[PDB]
Protein backbone atom coordinates (compact mmCIF):
# COMPACT_ATOMS: atom_id res chain seq x y z
CA UNK A 1 0.00 0.00 0.00
CA UNK A 2 3.20 2.61 0.90
CA UNK A 3 3.73 6.00 -0.76
CA UNK A 4 6.47 7.61 -2.58
CA UNK A 5 7.24 10.90 -4.28
CA UNK A 6 7.48 10.28 -8.27
CA UNK A 7 10.09 13.61 -9.47
CA UNK A 8 10.91 13.40 -13.37
CA UNK A 9 14.27 14.82 -12.76
CA UNK A 10 12.70 18.66 -14.03
CA UNK A 11 11.59 19.06 -10.53
CA UNK A 12 7.66 18.11 -11.49
CA UNK A 13 6.92 15.53 -8.60
CA UNK A 14 3.45 13.76 -7.18
CA UNK A 15 2.56 11.62 -4.81
CA UNK A 16 2.99 7.83 -5.62
CA UNK A 17 1.04 5.15 -4.54
CA UNK A 18 3.13 2.21 -5.03
CA UNK A 19 2.29 -1.40 -6.89
CA UNK A 20 2.14 -4.02 -5.52
CA UNK A 21 6.33 -5.77 -4.68
CA UNK A 22 7.14 -2.04 -4.49
CA UNK A 23 8.28 -2.12 -0.81
CA UNK A 24 10.94 0.88 -1.06
CA UNK A 25 10.69 4.40 -2.38
CA UNK A 26 13.81 6.15 -3.69
CA UNK A 27 15.97 9.03 -4.12
CA UNK A 28 18.45 8.98 -7.29
CA UNK A 29 20.85 11.64 -7.80
CA UNK A 30 23.69 12.89 -10.18
CA UNK A 31 25.96 15.88 -9.19
CA UNK A 32 27.75 16.74 -12.36
CA UNK A 33 30.91 19.00 -10.69
CA UNK A 34 33.32 20.65 -13.30
CA UNK A 35 34.81 24.09 -12.25
CA UNK A 36 33.22 25.90 -9.10
CA UNK A 37 29.73 25.35 -10.76
CA UNK A 38 28.08 22.09 -10.87
CA UNK A 39 24.52 21.09 -12.22
CA UNK A 40 22.09 18.34 -9.97
CA UNK A 41 19.63 16.20 -11.55
CA UNK A 42 16.96 14.79 -9.03
CA UNK A 43 15.09 11.93 -9.42
CA UNK A 44 12.43 9.92 -6.80
CA UNK A 45 10.32 7.47 -7.24
CA UNK A 46 9.08 3.93 -5.17
CA UNK A 47 11.55 1.13 -6.44
CA UNK A 48 11.68 -2.81 -6.07
CA UNK A 49 12.46 -4.51 -2.45
CA UNK A 50 16.18 -5.84 -3.85
CA UNK A 51 17.50 -2.08 -3.99
CA UNK A 52 20.13 -0.81 -1.93
CA UNK A 53 21.87 2.39 -1.06
CA UNK A 54 24.72 3.01 -3.23
CA UNK A 55 27.49 5.82 -4.50
CA UNK A 56 29.60 5.82 -7.46
CA UNK A 57 31.84 8.40 -8.57
CA UNK A 58 34.39 8.93 -11.29
CA UNK A 59 36.89 11.64 -12.72
CA UNK A 60 36.94 12.84 -16.24
CA UNK A 61 39.34 15.25 -16.98
CA UNK A 62 38.10 18.46 -14.49
CA UNK A 63 34.74 16.86 -13.74
CA UNK A 64 33.49 14.59 -11.46
CA UNK A 65 30.21 12.71 -11.68
CA UNK A 66 28.42 11.44 -8.37
CA UNK A 67 25.85 9.40 -8.59
CA UNK A 68 24.36 7.97 -5.54
CA UNK A 69 21.05 6.46 -4.83
CA UNK A 70 19.34 6.17 -1.61
CA UNK A 71 16.64 4.10 -0.78
CA UNK A 72 13.87 3.57 2.55
CA UNK A 73 10.55 2.08 3.32
CA UNK A 74 8.06 4.18 4.80
CA UNK A 75 5.54 6.90 3.62
CA UNK A 76 6.88 9.64 2.05
CA UNK A 77 10.98 8.55 3.31
CA UNK A 78 11.92 9.70 -0.33
CA UNK A 79 11.30 13.57 0.61
CA UNK A 80 13.97 15.03 2.49
CA UNK A 81 16.86 17.42 2.18
CA UNK A 82 18.18 19.14 4.88
CA UNK A 83 18.66 17.69 8.43
CA UNK A 84 21.65 16.68 7.44
CA UNK A 85 23.49 13.00 6.89
CA UNK A 86 27.00 11.80 8.24
CA UNK A 87 29.52 14.36 7.76
CA UNK A 88 32.88 12.39 7.81
CA UNK A 89 36.64 13.44 8.34
CA UNK A 90 39.55 11.05 7.45
CA UNK A 91 43.43 11.68 8.11
CA UNK A 92 43.83 9.36 5.29
CA UNK A 93 41.20 8.86 3.00
CA UNK A 94 41.52 6.13 0.22
CA UNK A 95 42.35 6.87 -2.75
CA UNK A 96 41.68 4.97 -6.24
CA UNK A 97 42.09 5.23 -9.96
CA UNK A 98 39.54 7.08 -12.18
CA UNK A 99 38.88 7.40 -14.93
CA UNK A 100 35.59 7.19 -17.81
CA UNK A 101 35.00 6.47 -21.44
CA UNK A 102 33.38 9.31 -22.21
CA UNK A 103 36.49 11.75 -23.07
CA UNK A 104 38.30 8.31 -23.55
CA UNK A 105 40.46 8.82 -20.79
CA UNK A 106 40.29 5.14 -20.13
CA UNK A 107 44.84 8.23 -15.88
CA UNK A 108 43.58 10.52 -13.06
CA UNK A 109 43.42 9.98 -8.98
CA UNK A 110 40.76 10.45 -6.92
CA UNK A 111 40.10 10.59 -3.37
CA UNK A 112 37.17 8.90 -1.28
CA UNK A 113 34.56 10.98 0.56
CA UNK A 114 33.41 8.42 2.69
CA UNK A 115 34.77 5.05 4.64
CA UNK A 116 32.46 1.81 3.21
CA UNK A 117 33.52 3.77 -0.66
CA UNK A 118 35.96 1.53 -2.51
CA UNK A 119 37.92 1.36 -5.30
CA UNK A 120 36.10 0.54 -8.36
CA UNK A 121 36.11 -1.20 -12.29
CA UNK A 122 33.19 -0.94 -13.55
CA UNK A 123 32.83 -2.80 -17.48
CA UNK A 124 29.47 -2.66 -19.57
CA UNK A 125 29.72 -3.68 -22.75
CA UNK A 126 27.17 -3.78 -25.61
CA UNK A 127 23.83 -3.63 -23.62
CA UNK A 128 21.38 -1.26 -23.25
CA UNK A 129 18.73 6.05 -26.25
CA UNK A 130 21.18 6.39 -23.41
CA UNK A 131 23.89 4.25 -22.86
CA UNK A 132 26.40 3.22 -19.87
CA UNK A 133 29.75 3.93 -20.09
CA UNK A 134 32.17 1.37 -21.26
CA UNK A 135 34.85 1.33 -18.78
CA UNK A 136 34.61 3.44 -15.40
CA UNK A 137 37.02 3.69 -12.31
CA UNK A 138 36.58 5.56 -9.22
CA UNK A 139 35.39 5.55 -5.97
CA UNK A 140 31.77 4.15 -4.57
CA UNK A 141 30.02 1.22 -2.96
CA UNK A 142 27.77 -1.10 -5.06
CA UNK A 143 25.77 -4.39 -4.75
CA UNK A 144 28.99 -6.78 -5.81
CA UNK A 145 31.49 -5.13 -2.69
CA UNK A 146 33.56 -6.46 -2.11
CA UNK A 147 35.84 -8.84 -4.88
CA UNK A 148 34.17 -8.78 -8.33
CA UNK A 149 32.11 -10.28 -10.36
CA UNK A 150 31.04 -11.00 -14.00
CA UNK A 151 29.29 -12.12 -17.01
CA UNK A 152 29.21 -12.58 -20.43
CA UNK A 153 27.65 -14.26 -23.28
CA UNK A 154 26.41 -13.50 -27.04
CA UNK A 155 25.30 -9.71 -26.20
CA UNK A 156 26.99 -8.74 -23.44
CA UNK A 157 30.11 -8.52 -20.99
CA UNK A 158 29.50 -6.72 -17.42
CA UNK A 159 32.43 -6.55 -14.97
CA UNK A 160 32.88 -4.86 -10.92
CA UNK A 161 35.98 -5.10 -9.41
CA UNK A 162 35.19 -3.62 -5.87
CA UNK A 163 38.47 -3.67 -3.32
CA UNK A 164 39.53 -1.90 -0.22
CA UNK A 165 43.49 -1.30 -1.17
CA UNK A 166 45.36 1.85 -2.35
CA UNK A 167 44.99 2.57 -5.93
CA UNK A 168 44.10 -1.24 -6.29
CA UNK A 169 41.60 -0.43 -9.08
CA UNK A 170 44.48 -0.04 -11.70
CA UNK A 171 45.87 -1.99 -13.94
CA UNK A 172 45.19 -2.15 -17.62
CA UNK A 173 41.80 -1.69 -19.46
CA UNK A 174 39.97 -4.77 -19.45
CA UNK A 175 38.82 -6.04 -22.53
CA UNK A 176 37.09 -9.36 -22.98
CA UNK A 177 38.87 -10.74 -26.23
CA UNK A 178 42.45 -10.46 -23.79
CA UNK A 179 40.77 -12.90 -21.05
CA UNK A 180 42.06 -16.49 -21.65
CA UNK A 181 40.07 -19.75 -22.85
CA UNK A 182 38.46 -20.58 -19.61
CA UNK A 183 38.29 -23.80 -20.74
CA UNK A 184 34.13 -24.09 -19.64
CA UNK A 185 31.59 -24.47 -22.74
CA UNK A 186 27.88 -22.62 -21.19
CA UNK A 187 24.83 -21.34 -23.52
CA UNK A 188 23.82 -18.32 -24.36
CA UNK A 189 20.62 -16.28 -25.05
CA UNK A 190 18.25 -13.23 -24.51
CA UNK A 191 14.92 -12.03 -24.45
CA UNK A 192 11.04 -14.06 -23.95
CA UNK A 193 11.00 -17.86 -23.43
CA UNK A 194 9.78 -19.01 -26.36
CA UNK A 195 11.08 -15.65 -28.15
CA UNK A 196 14.59 -15.83 -27.89
CA UNK A 197 15.46 -18.16 -25.33
CA UNK A 198 14.12 -20.86 -27.12
CA UNK A 199 15.93 -24.80 -27.47
CA UNK A 200 17.16 -23.41 -31.03
CA UNK A 201 18.08 -20.05 -30.59
CA UNK A 202 21.10 -20.76 -27.58
CA UNK A 203 23.93 -22.20 -28.61
CA UNK A 204 27.46 -22.72 -27.11
CA UNK A 205 29.69 -19.92 -26.35
CA UNK A 206 33.35 -20.55 -25.19
CA UNK A 207 33.39 -18.93 -22.05
CA UNK A 208 36.70 -16.61 -20.44
CA UNK A 209 38.52 -16.00 -17.99
CA UNK A 210 36.96 -15.98 -14.33
CA UNK A 211 33.31 -16.89 -15.76
CA UNK A 212 33.35 -20.78 -15.44
CA UNK A 213 30.02 -21.00 -14.26
CA UNK A 214 27.18 -21.21 -16.35
CA UNK A 215 24.57 -19.48 -15.59
CA UNK A 216 20.38 -18.90 -16.20
CA UNK A 217 18.45 -16.10 -14.75
CA UNK A 218 15.09 -15.59 -15.10
CA UNK A 219 12.91 -12.12 -13.77
CA UNK A 220 11.22 -8.77 -15.49
CA UNK A 221 12.88 -6.44 -17.83
CA UNK A 222 10.97 -3.76 -19.84
CA UNK A 223 9.69 -2.04 -22.26
CA UNK A 224 6.64 -3.02 -20.03
CA UNK A 225 7.68 -5.51 -17.80
CA UNK A 226 7.52 -9.30 -19.32
CA UNK A 227 9.38 -12.46 -17.84
CA UNK A 228 12.77 -12.37 -19.47
CA UNK A 229 15.56 -14.98 -19.49
CA UNK A 230 19.32 -15.04 -20.05
CA UNK A 231 21.89 -17.70 -20.26
CA UNK A 232 25.52 -16.95 -20.05
CA UNK A 233 28.82 -17.51 -18.23
CA UNK A 234 29.69 -16.20 -14.71
CA UNK A 235 31.74 -15.99 -12.12
CA UNK A 236 29.70 -15.51 -8.62
CA UNK A 237 26.79 -13.49 -9.99
CA UNK A 238 22.87 -13.56 -7.64
CA UNK A 239 21.37 -10.00 -6.69
CA UNK A 240 23.35 -8.68 -9.30
CA UNK A 241 20.60 -8.01 -11.55
CA UNK A 242 20.84 -4.03 -12.09
CA UNK A 243 23.36 -5.31 -14.74
CA UNK A 244 20.07 -6.21 -16.21
CA UNK A 245 17.87 -3.96 -15.22
CA UNK A 246 15.82 -7.03 -14.19
CA UNK A 247 13.93 -7.70 -11.05
CA UNK A 248 12.22 -10.52 -9.33
CA UNK A 249 15.03 -12.40 -10.78
CA UNK A 250 15.86 -15.99 -9.59
CA UNK A 251 19.57 -16.85 -11.02
CA UNK A 252 21.11 -20.29 -11.10
CA UNK A 253 24.85 -21.54 -11.68
CA UNK A 254 26.04 -24.66 -12.49
CA UNK A 255 30.06 -26.25 -13.22
CA UNK A 256 29.84 -27.99 -16.11
CA UNK A 257 29.63 -27.79 -19.57
CA UNK A 258 26.69 -27.01 -21.64
CA UNK A 259 25.25 -27.51 -17.80
CA UNK A 260 22.89 -24.51 -18.28
CA UNK A 261 20.77 -26.02 -21.34
CA UNK A 262 16.88 -24.88 -21.58
CA UNK A 263 16.15 -28.62 -21.93
CA UNK A 264 17.82 -29.35 -18.59
CA UNK A 265 15.66 -26.35 -17.08
CA UNK B 1 17.54 12.44 -24.37
CA UNK B 2 18.23 16.00 -25.99
CA UNK B 3 21.64 16.76 -25.54
CA UNK B 4 22.78 19.57 -28.11
CA UNK B 5 26.23 20.52 -30.06
CA UNK B 6 27.01 16.61 -30.42
CA UNK B 7 26.84 15.89 -26.59
CA UNK B 8 26.36 12.10 -25.99
CA UNK B 9 23.63 10.78 -23.56
CA UNK B 10 24.95 8.76 -20.93
CA UNK B 11 23.21 6.63 -17.95
CA UNK B 12 24.33 4.02 -15.23
CA UNK B 13 22.77 0.74 -14.48
CA UNK B 14 22.91 0.80 -11.05
CA UNK B 15 21.27 3.85 -10.91
CA UNK B 16 17.39 3.70 -12.12
CA UNK B 17 16.48 5.67 -14.81
CA UNK B 18 18.71 8.50 -14.63
CA UNK B 19 20.77 9.92 -18.06
CA UNK B 20 22.58 13.54 -18.46
CA UNK B 21 24.38 14.31 -21.08
CA UNK B 22 28.35 14.64 -22.11
CA UNK B 23 29.16 17.81 -23.53
CA UNK B 24 31.98 18.61 -25.73
CA UNK B 25 35.08 20.79 -24.06
CA UNK B 26 33.48 23.88 -24.23
CA UNK B 27 29.11 23.90 -24.05
CA UNK B 28 27.52 22.90 -20.68
CA UNK B 29 24.06 23.10 -19.16
CA UNK B 30 21.87 19.88 -18.39
CA UNK B 31 21.61 19.57 -22.51
CA UNK B 32 24.88 21.35 -23.35
CA UNK B 33 22.68 24.38 -24.19
CA UNK B 34 24.85 26.76 -23.19
CA UNK B 35 27.33 28.14 -25.25
CA UNK B 36 30.48 28.26 -22.54
CA UNK B 37 32.71 30.80 -24.94
CA UNK B 38 30.73 33.45 -27.07
CA UNK B 39 30.81 36.76 -25.71
CA UNK B 40 28.47 38.83 -28.57
CA UNK B 41 25.22 38.11 -30.38
CA UNK B 42 24.94 37.74 -34.27
CA UNK B 43 21.70 39.55 -35.47
CA UNK B 44 19.00 40.06 -33.20
CA UNK B 45 20.27 37.83 -30.45
CA UNK B 46 17.37 35.15 -31.12
CA UNK B 47 19.84 32.68 -31.50
CA UNK B 48 22.43 33.35 -28.83
CA UNK B 49 23.49 31.35 -26.01
CA UNK B 50 26.00 32.29 -24.09
CA UNK B 51 26.06 33.03 -20.25
CA UNK B 52 25.64 37.39 -20.46
CA UNK B 53 23.73 38.17 -16.92
CA UNK B 54 23.44 41.23 -16.17
CA UNK B 55 21.30 44.08 -17.94
CA UNK B 56 22.50 48.13 -18.61
CA UNK B 57 22.70 48.83 -15.52
CA UNK B 58 24.79 46.19 -13.82
CA UNK B 59 21.88 44.08 -12.18
CA UNK B 60 22.09 40.93 -12.38
CA UNK B 61 19.17 38.83 -14.21
CA UNK B 62 16.27 37.36 -12.85
CA UNK B 63 16.65 32.84 -13.19
CA UNK B 64 14.38 31.84 -15.93
CA UNK B 65 13.02 29.74 -13.39
CA UNK B 66 12.38 32.08 -10.26
CA UNK B 67 9.07 31.62 -9.15
CA UNK B 68 8.36 35.24 -10.60
CA UNK B 69 9.49 34.79 -14.13
CA UNK B 70 7.30 31.74 -13.41
CA UNK B 71 4.21 34.29 -14.17
CA UNK B 72 5.84 35.87 -16.98
CA UNK B 73 5.67 34.86 -20.84
CA UNK B 74 8.64 33.57 -21.27
CA UNK B 75 10.21 31.45 -18.53
CA UNK B 76 11.88 27.76 -18.21
CA UNK B 77 8.86 25.73 -17.78
CA UNK B 78 7.15 26.27 -21.58
CA UNK B 79 7.21 23.10 -23.52
CA UNK B 80 9.32 25.01 -25.87
CA UNK B 81 12.33 26.12 -23.07
CA UNK B 82 14.94 24.42 -24.30
CA UNK B 83 14.37 25.78 -28.21
CA UNK B 84 14.49 28.87 -26.35
CA UNK B 85 17.27 28.70 -24.35
CA UNK B 86 15.54 29.45 -21.22
CA UNK B 87 16.39 26.94 -18.38
CA UNK B 88 17.70 27.26 -14.94
CA UNK B 89 20.16 29.62 -15.02
CA UNK B 90 19.75 33.40 -15.89
CA UNK B 91 21.30 34.00 -18.68
CA UNK B 92 20.19 36.75 -21.28
CA UNK B 93 17.78 35.25 -24.17
CA UNK B 94 15.53 37.09 -26.74
CA UNK B 95 12.73 34.22 -26.94
CA UNK B 96 10.59 37.22 -28.55
CA UNK B 97 12.91 38.26 -31.08
CA UNK B 98 13.20 42.11 -29.75
CA UNK B 99 16.47 44.19 -31.05
CA UNK B 100 18.70 42.61 -28.37
CA UNK B 101 19.13 39.86 -25.75
CA UNK B 102 17.07 40.70 -22.45
CA UNK B 103 16.00 39.08 -19.35
CA UNK B 104 13.71 39.87 -16.75
CA UNK B 105 15.15 42.23 -13.96
CA UNK B 106 13.59 42.50 -10.23
CA UNK B 107 13.40 46.62 -10.09
CA UNK B 108 11.51 47.31 -7.01
CA UNK B 109 8.64 45.03 -6.96
CA UNK B 110 8.65 44.75 -10.57
CA UNK B 111 9.85 42.10 -13.29
CA UNK B 112 10.91 44.12 -15.98
CA UNK B 113 12.17 43.20 -19.45
CA UNK B 114 15.72 45.09 -19.61
CA UNK B 115 18.16 44.74 -22.18
CA UNK B 116 21.69 43.30 -21.17
CA UNK B 117 25.27 44.84 -22.23
CA UNK B 118 26.57 42.19 -24.40
CA UNK B 119 26.96 43.94 -27.92
CA UNK B 120 26.70 42.75 -31.58
CA UNK B 121 29.70 40.78 -33.19
CA UNK B 122 29.96 43.83 -35.13
C1 LIG C 1 19.95 3.56 3.38
O1 LIG C 1 19.94 4.93 3.74
C2 LIG C 1 18.77 5.35 4.43
C3 LIG C 1 18.86 6.85 4.67
O2 LIG C 1 20.11 7.17 5.26
C4 LIG C 1 18.54 4.52 5.71
O3 LIG C 1 17.26 4.71 6.29
C5 LIG C 1 17.35 5.36 7.58
O4 LIG C 1 17.29 4.46 8.69
C6 LIG C 1 17.07 4.97 10.00
C7 LIG C 1 16.55 3.80 10.85
O5 LIG C 1 16.46 4.04 12.25
C8 LIG C 1 15.09 4.31 12.64
O6 LIG C 1 14.87 5.68 12.96
C9 LIG C 1 13.50 6.00 12.89
C10 LIG C 1 13.32 7.51 12.89
O7 LIG C 1 12.62 7.92 11.74
C11 LIG C 1 12.78 5.29 14.04
O8 LIG C 1 11.62 4.66 13.54
C12 LIG C 1 13.67 4.24 14.73
O9 LIG C 1 14.50 4.89 15.67
C13 LIG C 1 14.53 3.43 13.76
O10 LIG C 1 15.57 2.78 14.47
C14 LIG C 1 16.14 6.20 10.04
O11 LIG C 1 16.25 6.93 11.25
C15 LIG C 1 16.42 7.18 8.92
O12 LIG C 1 15.55 8.29 8.99
C16 LIG C 1 16.22 6.38 7.65
N1 LIG C 1 16.18 7.26 6.50
C17 LIG C 1 15.02 7.71 6.03
C18 LIG C 1 15.02 9.12 5.51
O13 LIG C 1 13.98 7.04 6.03
C19 LIG C 1 18.70 3.03 5.43
O14 LIG C 1 18.65 2.34 6.65
C20 LIG C 1 20.02 2.80 4.69
N2 LIG C 1 20.40 1.41 4.47
C21 LIG C 1 19.56 0.40 4.32
C22 LIG C 1 19.93 -0.85 5.07
O15 LIG C 1 18.54 0.45 3.63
Amino acid sequence: SLRCMQCKTNGDCRVEECALGQDLCRTTIVRLWEEGEELELVEKSCTHSEKTNRTLSYRTGLKITSLTEVVCGLDLCNQGNSGRAVTYSRSRYLECISCGSSDMSCHQSLQCRSPEEQCLDVVTHWIQRPKDDRHLRGCGYLPGCPGSNGFHNQDTFHFLKCCQTTKCNEGPILELENLPQNGRQCYSCKGQSTHGCSSEETFLIDCRGPMNQCLVATGTHEPKQQSYMVRGCATASAHLGDAFSMNHIDVSCCTKSGCNHPDLD
Amino acid sequence: CDCLNGGTCVSNKYFSNIHWCNCPKKFGGQHCEIDKSKTCYEGNGHFYRGKASTDTMGRPCLPWNSATVLQQTYHAHRSDALQLGLGKHNYCRNPDNRRRPWCYVQVGLKPLVQECMVHDCA
